[PDB]
């Protein structure tokens, strides 16, 4: 709506992205992960916390 | 010869195989937890005239603040709840819910999972066989309260074999008259009103006296571990609920008047020690639907 | 000259009773002596499950 | 260990383009499945406790020796982390990799004949977890686009409406569908620290136990244990 | 139950805890399991290499 470029803001956020449910990982989970560097590949959402 | 069976232990369908381990068994335990607290924050809310309870409650619950535009559906902790009673009923069940999406919804509290705490007990009177000879009658009724009503329309008397099954730990019968019940092989004794039986103890002969019909009423107690915070009339409403909103509407399936009757007839099945352990965490999440629902109707 | 492993295995002419003290007393301190790992593993447990 | 690890569709192609189908394959005899047995769990029962024996638990059993059984060793081992008996296969068809057999025409192996019902039945599909599926799904697609029956994947798909729902959304031969892809595949991970050293009812339960308690120890240790073998060659 | 509990850790892999109950953990499963494959041809083999 803005004309940003590569706008970071979204209406919701997705759901679904290409068909898959997006993960979900709350802050202290993802704060003790040790395979960090795998999960980023994906993609996830960080919950949790303000 | 006749063969007398209670129509709810025949032909038990079987249960699903998913949402057992123990990371799955967190989540149904966490989804009671946070069940019964979105409960009592709403009693809380009403009496202080405040919302804020509830808003703590169901941020927890739904991972979204309450809006007054959009349904309270409880979120995607709901969802996968729901997905998962279905799976449990039935082997038919799409079973769809992801590994990372309980293992997430398992982390909002801390609880041990275990469905080995305590123990509850089972009403369900199970009559595997009633064995009767010639000109005589026998009909069934009921379960949590077996009624039989034999008739002798023969010369003399008759004798009726009971089976009771190797599962039930006690069994009480009692009858409209006095009559004689005894184990095989051993001699009858004098006519009272109630014998109390175990049901590992053999079949047990009924002697069935010409003239008007006898009644037996008979009542039995089992013994199932189940976690501790396992509630019976809470499991009780979750499942005639389940049933009315078509959670458990699955082909080749077979229905029941209540979750007593549901536990007990897949445990008198043929190596119904593997169902009775998916039954008891089917219960808890009914538990937990229960007061979720009655919270947030839809 | 060499073991299996990487120790080295040194063959002198000495006497019997050193040779059987000096030995037994190398096996006693050697059976304390064990890897960081396994010393990892044995603390995990002691210490509290997060 | 390795192959449960993997959580992304690209992460299990490169897995198996460079492991040889040596490792889906058990040099152990094994048992026969499909067996109504009695098993011991102490932790909960006192007594035996029921269970049927399968293909996808994480013991090796005895295969046959066709093609068919082939083809269910590599997603046993996919699903379940273990192969299966079929002696002498071969020294030339061994050193080939796992993609290379289901996704390669140079191998020597004819695969058309192959029914896909009859494929998931032998594997008890019925017993398998969102995950264990996706991954065999994965199998049958990289199968049947070698083969040219596209169709006939579909029309599996198409009867069996459960399993269409959680279809990898991938087509083979395009690099863009890989990239892009967004499963979640990973049976074994990095415990939740809830987890704890206790059995589980079934085989196939505890068997998975056993793959992820045991995750943690084997990531750090395995790196030097291999190079210690693998220098020198 | 200090020297209880550090066998038993050591044997069960596990510490102690008053709620559960002790039978020996995964060693123990694994041992009870293997004895009826010993005995019997049609026993099953369910323990795996790992």
């Amino acid at each position: 709506r803005f004309g940003f470029r590569d706008s970071p803001f979204c209406t919701s956020l997705p759901r679904t992205i290409m068909g898959n449910d997006v993960r979900r990982i709350s802050y202290n989970v993802f704060s003790m992960m040790e395979d960090i560097d795998d999960v980023i590949s994906e993609g996830f959402i960080l919950y949790d916390a303000y | 010869a006749n063969r007398a069976t209670s129509a709810f232990l025949d032909n038990p369908h079987p249960v699903g195989v998913n949402y057992v381990d123990e990371g799955s068994r967190q989540f149904v335990a966490v989804a009671e937890l946070l069940a019964s607290k979105l409960i009592d924050s709403s009693r809380e809310s009403d009496e202080s005239n405040s919302d804020v309870p509830f808003v703590q409650a169901y941020s927890k619950f739904a991972d979204d603040n309450p809006r007054h535009l959009r349904v309270k559906t409880g979120g995607k902790m709901a969802n996968a709840l729901t997905n998962v009673i279905r799976s449990y009923y039935s082997i038919n069940a799409p079973a769809i819910v992801p590994q990372v999406e309980i293992d997430r919804l398992a982390s909002k509290a801390t609880v041990s999972g275990d469905m080995y705490n305590s123990y509850a007990i089972f009403n369900s009177v199970p009559i595997v066989e009633v064995l009767s000879p010639a000109r005589t009658t026998v009909s069934i009724v009921g379960s949590d309260r077996a009624d039989v009503t034999m008739l002798n329309t023969g010369a003399g008397a008759a004798n009726i074999t009971f089976n009771f099954g190797q599962i039930a730990e006690t069994v009480i019968l009692k009858g409209s008259v006095p009559f004689q019940l005894a184990r095989l092989n051993q001699p009858m004794p004098a006519a009272r009103f109630t014998y109390k039986l175990r049901p590992l103890d053999g079949p047990f002969i009924v002697v069935l006296p010409v003239g008007n019909p006898l009644v037996i009423s008979a009542t039995a107690a089992t013994r199932i571990q189940v976690p501790l915070a396992f509630n019976k009339a809470l499991v009780e409403s979750g499942f005639q609920t389940a049933m009315n909103d078509g959670l458990f509407d699955i082909q080749n399936v077979n229905y029941y008047s209540s979750f007593d009757e549901f536990i007990i007839s897949q445990y008198h099945a043929q190596d119904g020690i593997n169902r009775v352990s998916t039954c008891v965490i089917l219960g808890l999440a009914l538990q937990a639907y229960d007061q979720m629902r009655r919270a947030l109707p839809v | 000259y060499p073991d299996a492993d990487g120790n080295d295995v040194s063959i002198i002419f000495s006497g019997a009773m050193s040779h059987a003290i000096f030995t037994y007393a190398q096996s006693q301190w050697n059976k304390n002596i064990i890897k960081l790992d396994d010393y990892i593993r044995e603390i995990t447990l002691t210490v509290p499950k997060q | 260990m390795d192959v449960l690890s993997k959580g992304s569709l690209k992460e299990l192609l490169a897995h198996l383009e460079k492991t040889p189908l040596e490792e889906a394959i058990s040099y152990r005899i094994g048992t026969v499945p499909y067996q109504n047995v009695l098993i011991s769990r102490n932790e909960y029962y006192n007594q035996l406790y029921p269970d049927t024996t399968s293909l996808i638990d994480g013991v090796s059993r005895e295969g046959q020796r066709n093609v068919n059984g082939l083809i269910m060793s590599i997603i046993s081992y996919v699903v379940s982390g273990s192969g299966h008996y079929i002696p002498n296969i071969g020294f030339m068809l061994l050193r080939r990799s796992i993609l290379d057999i289901l996704t390669k025409h140079d191998t020597g192996l004819v695969t058309n004949n192959l029914n896909y019902g009859i494929i998931a039945r032998n594997l008890t599909v019925s017993k398998m977890n969102c995950e264990q599926r996706k991954r065999m799904l994965i199998c049958f697609k990289l199968l049947a686009y070698k083969d040219g029956n596209q169709n006939d994947y579909e029309i599996y798909l198409n009867q069996n409406i459960p399993l269409k729902q959680i279809a990898p959304n991938f087509i083979p031969g395009d690099m863009r569908t890989v990239i892009h892809n967004q499963d979640q595949l990973a049976i074994v991970g990095i415990p939740a620290y809830r987890l704890t050293q206790s059995t589980e009812l079934s085989i196939r339960d505890d068997n998975a136990k056993s793959y992820k308690l045991g995750y943690v120890d084997w990531y750090n240790s395995n790196s030097f244990l291999r190079e210690r073998s693998e220098f020198n060659l």
